[PDB]
């Protein structure tokens, strides 16, 4: 059922967690570095898990896509071919940037936060700063462990705050990946539905120095070896039974004004949708003729697919359930309950209307400020603008510096210049900056920015033209350069000819200003919010209904049954899919295209000791009432007794406005049976020493 | 896919 | 499950019906005059039952389309708005050619027929002839009680014969239809289809002279008092409950050579299909713009509309179950059993020779054939030939004259002549005989007819408009003119100038040679089929499949249970659909525009007392494993006591192509709910007076 | 619909 519980509402689940099905005691489930919880990692926008005592873990493809792709060329396409490691030494690196993150220790810091908060009075960008500086000391204390990174955590509108400190696995590798036919089989058509049938898996390592501490990648590094990893189920799992999961939600809305909804409604997804389907068309079309832009560009199309359809998918669950029209009508509702309340409902009052203009606020530059920063993430000027402001920072001391460009930040930064290398063909982003130039002289007059104007020279494509012409003599798409600038001063790159520098430097004052601007603003939000919903909290209590705090990328535990859903009236969508059912959709083209050992293992009925009775095949994939999204991805399903039955992996199509507004009954997880997993690396895709490793070949 | 959005 | 069981058959079903859940004792079932059997009435081409003792009949609202269009205007269109008679004096005719026919006697008359077919020889022609000889004899002799209409029926190839006697009731008059929003919810994009939301029932009042005996309508003609009616179920239906339907299925074609089979999929369905999409797209663009064509024509519209996705649905369940590769392995089989048997095998394997020969001649000439019968059935040539050939016959003694001709037809003849005026506009008919000139002329050299080319004495459009325009001056488009014609001689129709009659006249010559090609073949057919048939059902019983007489619109059983049925891996559908599913597809567009008293009374949740608590609403349509087809529509659907809990009228999508190979997993009956009848008769077009007379009110 | 075919 509903809810995104934080560990400290064990609680108030424990009843409703035993009712469902749970074996285990609360008590077992409360120890977050314990059986079977410790096994439970972050990747940072994905989750995993440990499955064996020398550091294998698993996730999703679509985890590890980032990571195969890297390590993907035109010529041998691990996308497409799978990757099998036969020994831990045939491992290959899933990037520098590549994270897992191992649970260590929670502490509530409220008190402390908002006492920081309150001690810069009545100045709205004073309160953030205050806010930051009370954030990096905490930090700066919990990091002084080596090994160790740690990360503020606000919930409820910043009625609560907790600091979360994890081991930081910087080495990571892959060890195998299914063919793409069968990590994404249905490709992005399927993408966001059921009937879905995906072998949505792959694992990797985690290595630490011979010391046992945390290193980056190096061939004296050796396996990690976890406290706390799971085992495969040994019961079957079928429709009805207990699952939970546990992983690292990143973001719901559904405490929200009904006017940030609308925004986000009737502008913000329409506009990003589209945005994000003409890049998608471009792409796709120079890489249909160029195998080398198609592998290099794959992680970013399969994000703007993904992101794309998810929003087309909100927009029309919203028209589906009058979104927009229980948004309003339950604002109304709680409003009215406020002033019912007269001395008592004054504070909220006064912070509805606060949010309410703060909205309005953002709202006057959003075209702006959504083009910009879409305009300087195309990969020549994202490099020189972070660059840049890097150089600016490393002048202050690293108490002072902005958060991404602090001494901790360093090495993600580095990586990220190197992992561009296998992502970035200048042919390719030129057509993307030109879309963006394209989209910014569109802008109307308020809206424009007085530094981009004036390094463009004109309103037409003949500046745009000599814009790109300009750009295109940047140095900035070799690894060499960028890395010869992440080490440059501040007067080196403002003494610098490189044409993508010098739109960077021309432009870093108004995006500091901007910067400064969205810092005011989120100071006066950091007023208000809190006691706004709050008060939504209350009314929430008052009418019996759940109170869990939006996700926010921390952990998290959802847990119901394995069951279907009814999308309309004389039909109901079955629990499982099965092995028949992918053969099915075979067509022999992309993305039906599944690896001839698995049409041929499906028509011979080899299903490898693996076969539920049940539903007469080896089940695919899987439906149950749990409450997950994006940063869910990975998270593995355990049943009544903490054993892993699945990964969890997506939603049904009906599912992904409850971003905004939970439907309990169109709002199911998506998941990869363990026995699917099994079944593959058994008779298509073999990984025979994984199996053993695992306990179950 | 439930990844985190891009 | 499998098979339309005749009668005769009840000792080997009695085990499976009591099986599946019939409560009633076979005997019971067995008196065709008793209850409930007697209740079972022919339409035909669709089945019906009485349901009150004051000759109260319901059926579909498809096969009462005909009727309730018969009735209609542009200005008061009962189609649209629906019918009730407050009282009996309020029911309108449904036409001159509604028939009830009630059953009276059934006599197997096998070993005469067969003995009539021997004595004929070896002529083929004259084996016909034997035929139709001694069917007139025996129908004469039958039809001599006053008020009885007989009907000779072959079964299993020739195998068996009997004889129908009914009573024949000529005074039917429409009592209700609903809305034809409801009656066809959903219109030609559900037909054929589940989910199914469509209230397909309306009521007919049968009547007879006040001396009991059938007559024709007339004022003074009184309610028929029928021995036995329907009872409305006191047990609400549910999942996997027993149903059986007794009704009139029409034709299948399970046993076929594979060859008949072929060329029904590559050529019959898909030209048929293509020449009804094609009217259909003339008619409906033209009565788009005149409202008198639009309900003119709106019944043969229907009928276009309802066969040309029959044979789409076909062509698709052919692909799906390899149909023609069933039909190939399966004849080899046959025929492999037939060769290991030696000498006595021959008969068989030589009358299979036959019969393929004689397709390959029908096949040499089915384009001219088709193409020429249907350019003959628009309106004007149809009424010219068929009443000059009329005109042929009437100078024959009567038991010479072909069937169709005789004194015993002359009713039918006549009222089909009257009802033509609801049916005919000139400038419509002038189309539908563009579009056949047109077809006519793309027909090869050798598929040509000299009598038609001379006729139109041209090959181009402009041979087309000059024909056209001549027959646009024929008279035969009032009644009153065709009726002078229905009751002229011979010498009076080659004398005239009226343009369609003269093209009847030209024609006939050819029209009497093809008919005794025709005849010729079935000859030919008649000595063939039956061997060929018994080994191909002998075949079937040595493989323990179910044997079962193809359907021939003689009464048959089905019975099974209510279940769903699953299309595709991941999904199924339920049994039922509900009140709430109908809403949910309303768009206030045709078809899909529900009356507004059915959307506030879903909306105010009132169920009359007829919620299933299990479905948790009132049940609109549901699926059965059932064996059901054309003809079938309006047939009772009875519980396990005989009572009744709705009325069959379609099948899914995928069933379709059972009618040349059964399959049972998705092969589902489609009915409407008893309760829905109520519902709907209740709430929304309401009719307590009907309510109180079947005892629900 | 299962009415006759047409
Ligand atoms: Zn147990
Ligand atoms: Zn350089
Ligand atoms: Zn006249
Ligand atoms: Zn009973």
């Amino acid at each position: 059922g509903e809810g995104m519980w934080v560990p400290q509402q064990l609680p108030e689940i424990a009843g409703p967690l035993k009712k469902a099905g749970l074996k285990l005691s609360p008590q077992q489930i409360s120890d977050l570095t314990g059986d079977p919880m410790g096994a439970v990692v972050a990747l940072g926008g994905c989750t995993a898990s440990f499955v064996s005592p020398n550091g294998l873990v698993v996730t999703n493809h679509a985890c590890a896509y980032g990571a195969i792709q890297l390590n993907s060329t035109a010529e041998n396409n691990l996308i497409k071919n799978g990757f099998n490691a036969p020994t831990t030494a045939d491992e290959v690196s899933a990037g520098p940037n590549a994270r897992v993150f191992v649970l260590d220790e929670i502490t509530d810091v409220t008190k402390d936060a908002k006492a920081a908060i309150a001690a810069a009075g009545d100045d709205a960008l004073a309160r953030t700063k205050a806010l930051e500086a009370f954030e990096k000391k905490l930090i700066a204390d919990c990091e002084a462990e080596a090994g160790f990174r740690c990360r503020l955590y606000s919930f409820s509108g910043g009625n609560t705050y907790r600091l979360f400190k994890n081991l930081e696995i910087k080495d990571v590798r892959l060890a195998y990946a299914p063919p793409g036919s069968v990590g994404k089989f249905g490709g992005d058509i399927d993408n966001w539905m059921w009937p879905r049938h995906t072998g949505a898996f792959a694992f990797y390592r985690a290595y630490v120095g011979k010391d046992g501490k945390p290193a980056a990648f190096s061939k004296d590094n050796v396996p990690y070896q976890p406290k706390h990893w799971l085992k495969f189920a040994d019961q079957p799992l079928g429709a009805g039974d207990f699952v939970m999961v546990a992983g690292y939600p990143g973001s719901t809305n559904r405490y929200a004004l009904a006017a940030e909804f609308d925004n986000t409604a009737q502008w913000t997804y329409p506009t990003i949708a589209r945005h994000y389907k003409n890049q998608i068309a471009m792409v796709e079309a120079a890489g249909k003729q160029n195998a080398d832009i198609q592998v290099k560009y794959a992680a970013t199309m399969a994000g703007w697919n993904n992101t794309s359809k998810n929003y087309d998918g909100q927009l029309e669950g919203f028209k589906r359930i009058d979104a927009a029209g229980q948004k309003l009508r339950e604002e109304a509702a709680v409003l009215g309950w406020l002033k019912g309340q007269g001395a008592k409902g004054q504070p909220a009052l006064d912070a509805h209307a606060k949010l309410l203009d703060l909205l309005e606020q953002s709202k006057a530059t959003r075209d702006r400020d959504l083009t910009l920063a879409l305009f300087n993430n195309t990969a020549m000027l994202g490099s020189a603008t972070q660059l840049y402001r890097l150089s600016i920072e490393r002048e202050k001391p690293n108490a002072e510096r902005e958060s991404g460009y602090q001494e901790r930040d360093l090495p993600a930064i580095e990586g990220g210049l190197k992992q561009l290398e296998r992502r970035y063909v200048a042919a390719m982003d030129r057509q993307l900056q030109e879309y963006w130039l394209n989209e910014y002289i569109k802008l109307p007059a308020d809206q424009r920015v007085a530094a981009v104007d004036a390094w463009l020279g004109g309103n037409d494509a003949a500046a745009v033209k000599r814009a790109l012409d300009r750009l295109a003599g940047t140095k900035l798409g070799s690894t060499e350069e960028r890395l010869k600038w992440f080490a440059a001063d501040r007067k080196a790159f403002e003494a610098s000819n490189d044409p993508a520098i010098q739109y960077a430097v021309a432009v870093m004052p108004t995006l500091l200003k901007l910067e400064q601007e969205r810092k005011t603003r989120a100071g006066e939000n950091l007023a208000a919010r809190p006691v706004y919903l709050q008060a939504l909290a209350d009314y929430k209590k008052s009418q019996g209904e759940f109170v869990y705090p939006d996700a926010n990328l921390s952990l998290r535990i959802t847990f119901g049954n394995v069951m279907g859903y009814a999308p309309k009236d004389g039909m109901e969508y079955t629990p499982f899919t099965t092995l028949e059912g992918v053969v099915a959709k075979e067509t022999g083209q992309d993305p039906f295209d599944s690896p001839k050992a698995l049409l041929d293992a499906v028509a011979a009925k080899r299903y490898g000791g693996l076969e539920d009775k049940r539903i007469g095949s080896v089940p695919v994939n899987y439906l149950s009432d749990l409450d997950i999204t994006g940063g869910n991805a990975g998270s593995p399903v355990l049943d009544a007794h903490g054993k892993l039955v699945g990964l969890a992996f997506d939603g049904n199509w009906e599912s992904v406005s409850s971003n905004w507004v939970f439907d309990p009954k169109m709002t199911r997880m998506i998941a990869v049976d363990g026995r699917y997993l099994r079944w593959i690396m058994q008779e298509v895709y073999p990984a025979p020493q994984l199996l053993k490793e695992m306990n179950v070949g | 896919v439930y990844i985190h959005p891009f």
